């Protein structure tokens, strides 16, 4: 009996589903089917989703206790026509990346944590110079801008 | 020396021989590696390279000899001793298995060599020691997962070691480490309950019971049963505080 | 000319329109600049900028992909309708390292901040590259945590970090200006020493390896003083905590300098012999924001024709 976002998937069993809307007659609100078939909405157990789109035939399902509960609401949307084209061989989610070049982020400069070893500030100097020109470091960039 | 330079292959191939005959490997390898390419594929190759690579082996590079031994199944195939070198070629792949703690690239390469062996060559002479040392690569398979998860319990980490344990007692089923295994995830989740949120201490408890019951169910007379007592004993009494 | 107008958000179900707004900053009548639209939704130039997308995937949503799209196009004005798809949170499963040939994998297990269990975060992930980075003992340009058996239904994502061993050994060429004079240190030092082996003879590869102990030889130099030093340090002393334990062993021969000139005698110095031993540790309580720091000292001053202020005794020790 909440409100909550529910997170769900739309898949066809013939071809990858995109764009449409999906909308909770009960609280009058729309979304979209973004990419990979995921949509968000705002709905309550005993509430009813309409699905439409353009490659698939119109669907009404009524939300229950188990559905809302589930992490990922997975949704079978009847494709229109009667084409039968393969399986739809199943595609991960696409997920954004880090840059294959980690040099950015190793230069980022952090503060120290909980996991990081603690800095004895009663000792004498180390022999070492705190964030001074590193000619090693510049030796090297030299040799990659050859 | 003089046969090296020379480009007599069939003195250097003779002296070679010579060599490889009175343990001299160290010095037939240098011939032998440039006789190699020239004398590839000839009839008397089966010979060259079979000596080529046992002087490896003996030699103890077992990195070239298993590179060697592995050539020399594949381009000489009815070989009178090709089931020789299939078993020593994946038997010295197997020597270079680094320890637990470092990567085990090579381990997984060894086992699948190993494993091939048995499979293409059943009912062989050297199944024995290759079952051996097939238990003993999986058991650093086995030893580096344990020891990861349980890495997290040792710098508290308590919450993460649930978690790995969790997946550890179920990647590797049937294994000796069971037993600790169990152990430790009972003590990550009595840690993890003694200090934790007031709001959830009662999931963490609950836990905590659940991890003891199956310590015992698996072993009833395990090691740590006067530790898991008295940690059971401290979960019961804060247990009290709860029961509304 | 063409100005922004109409900003609508679709899809944000966790986050409501007026926070997005806010965090957009993009009013009405303003020019048409596509380049600052894109840079508020998805900054890739950084990993820290403050864009919508970061505020989704710092939070868990790993699925999370914005894109804008161009509704309306009359009078001028364009209207955008701001498409974002949340997806389901994503949890750390399985966190496994692959690539380490002369690093044991308990000294690189220990410095990950993406722990089994906790629900993904850009910046966790960004953190670790970092702290992997700060060891030394990979390349700085190959630390690729990639994303592997990922289960959207599940909501668990297992991260392999492939790493790429290139020395422990490390040469140190510093320089810094101060104090009106320039300083200058130049060292050598062995970030993956390890004094459990010393005595072992076998293992003896440039200097014992394994723990993540680190031991460094550097010589430290200005215009009035000197100093060479050999320095231990542990990084995690006792196994359980990120307690550091450092020694250190040098000598210095400092010069009398006259900051006011930046003229120094020869003729007047003093060496200065040190065995420094110090143990830090984070405090747990009162809070996990405390550092204690605790030291022993013993210093040998050698005078040497050093008649010079308060110092009378120009040949005597100390």
């Amino acid at each position: 009996g909440t409100r909550k976002s529910l997170h769900g998937q739309v898949t066809n069993k013939s071809l990858a589903i995109e764009s449409g809307y999906v909308m909770n007659i009960n609280a009058k609100s729309r979304t979209f089917i973004g990419p990979g078939g995921l949509f968000d909405i705002l709905a309550q157990p005993k509430d009813t989703l309409l699905f439409t789109g353009i490659a698939f035939q119109s669907k009404k399902i009524v939300l229950t206790e188990k559905d809302c509960s589930q992490i990922l609401f997975s949704v079978s949307l009847d494709l229109v026509s009667n084409e039968l084209k393969e399986v739809l061989v199943r595609k991960d989610l696409k997920v954004k990346s880090l840059d294959s070049n980690t040099q950015k982020y190793v230069d980022m400069q952090f503060e120290d944590d909980r996991q990081s070893t603690a800095k004895n500030t009663v000792m004498y100097s180390d022999q070492t110079i705190k964030y001074g020109t590193d000619f090693v470091r510049i030796f090297k960039d030299v040799k990659k801008l050859l | 020396q003089k046969a090296l330079k020379n480009e007599d292959v069939a003195a250097k191939f003779e002296v070679a021989t010579k060599m490889y005959d009175a343990g001299k490997y160290n010095k037939a390898i240098r011939l032998f590696e440039q006789l190699a390419p020239t004398y590839r594929g000839k009839p008397q190759a089966e010979k060259l390279f079979y000596m080529f690579s046992q002087s490896y082996y003996k030699t103890k590079q077992y990195y070239l000899a298993g590179y060697q031994f592995e050539s020399f199944v594949s381009g000489y195939p009815r070989s009178e001793k090709v089931q020789e070198a299939a078993f020593l070629g994946a038997y010295s792949y197997s020597k270079l298995a680094p320890v637990y703690s470092l990567d085990q690239a090579d381990t997984v390469k060894a086992l699948d060599k190993l494993q091939a062996f048995i499979d293409n060559y059943p009912n062989s002479e050297y199944l024995a020691q290759a079952n051996e040392s097939v238990k003993i690569l999986n058991g650093k398979l086995e030893k580096k997962a344990y020891e990861n998860a349980k890495g997290y319990n040792t710098i508290s980490d308590y919450k993460s070691a649930l978690v790995a344990f969790d997946n550890f007692i179920a990647d590797f089923p049937g294994t000796p480490l069971k037993e600790d295994a169990l152990f430790y995830k009972y003590d990550s989740a009595y840690q993890l309950a003694i200090n934790s949120v007031p709001s959830k201490m009662e999931e963490r408890l609950h836990v905590a019971q659940t991890a003891y019951a199956n310590l015992m169910k698996y072993k009833s007379d395990t090691k740590y049963k006067e530790k898991a007592d008295q940690m059971n004993a401290r979960v019961e009494t804060d247990l009290q505080k709860f029961t509304k | 000319k063409y100005y922004f107008g109409n900003i609508k958000f679709l899809g944000n179900t966790v986050y409501s329109d007026q926070q997005l707004n806010r965090y957009l900053g993009i009013k009405k009548g303003e020019t048409y600049n596509g380049v600052l639209l894109e840079k508020r939704i998805a900054d890739n130039t950084k990993p820290d900028g403050e864009d919508i997308t970061n505020l989704y995937q710092n939070n868990g949503y790993l699925f999370s992909k914005i894109n804008a799209v161009e509704v309306k196009t009359v009078n001028d004005t364009i209207d955008f309708e701001i498409r974002i798809t949340e997806g389901p949170i994503a949890y750390f499963n399985k966190i496994y390292v692959t690539g380490n040939d002369k690093t044991n994998d308990h000294v690189i297990y220990r410095e990950l901040r993406t722990k089994p269990g906790n629900k993904y975060s850009k910046e966790e992930l960004v953190r670790t590259i970092r702290e992997i980075g700060q060891l030394g003992f990979f390349d700085p340009e190959s630390i690729k945590p990639e994303f592997r058996n990922v289960d959207p239904a599940a909501g668990t994502v297992d991260i392999e970090y492939q790493l790429v061993e290139k020395g422990s050994s490390q040469v140190e060429l510093q320089g810094g200006y101060g104090g009106g004079g320039f300083i200058g240190t130049l060292g050598l030092s062995f970030n993956n020493f390890s004094a459990r082996k010393l005595f072992d003879k076998d293992a003896y590869k440039p200097l014992p390896m394994g723990d993540g102990q680190k031991v460094a030889l550097r010589l430290q130099g200005s215009t009035y003083f000197q100093t060479y030093s050999l320095s231990f340090s542990e990084p995690w002393f006792g196994g359980k905590k990120p307690v550091q334990f450092s020694s250190s062993i040098s000598y210095s021969k400092q010069f009398n300098y006259n900051y006011s000139s930046r003229d120094v005698n020869r003729n007047q110095s003093f060496n200065i012999f040190t065995v420094q031993v110090g143990l830090a540790k984070r405090l747990t309580v009162p809070d996990d924001y405390f550092v204690l720091s605790q030291s022993v000292s013993y210093q040998h001053y050698d005078l040497n024709n050093y008649y010079t202020g308060l110092f009378t005794f120009g040949n005597g020790a100390s």
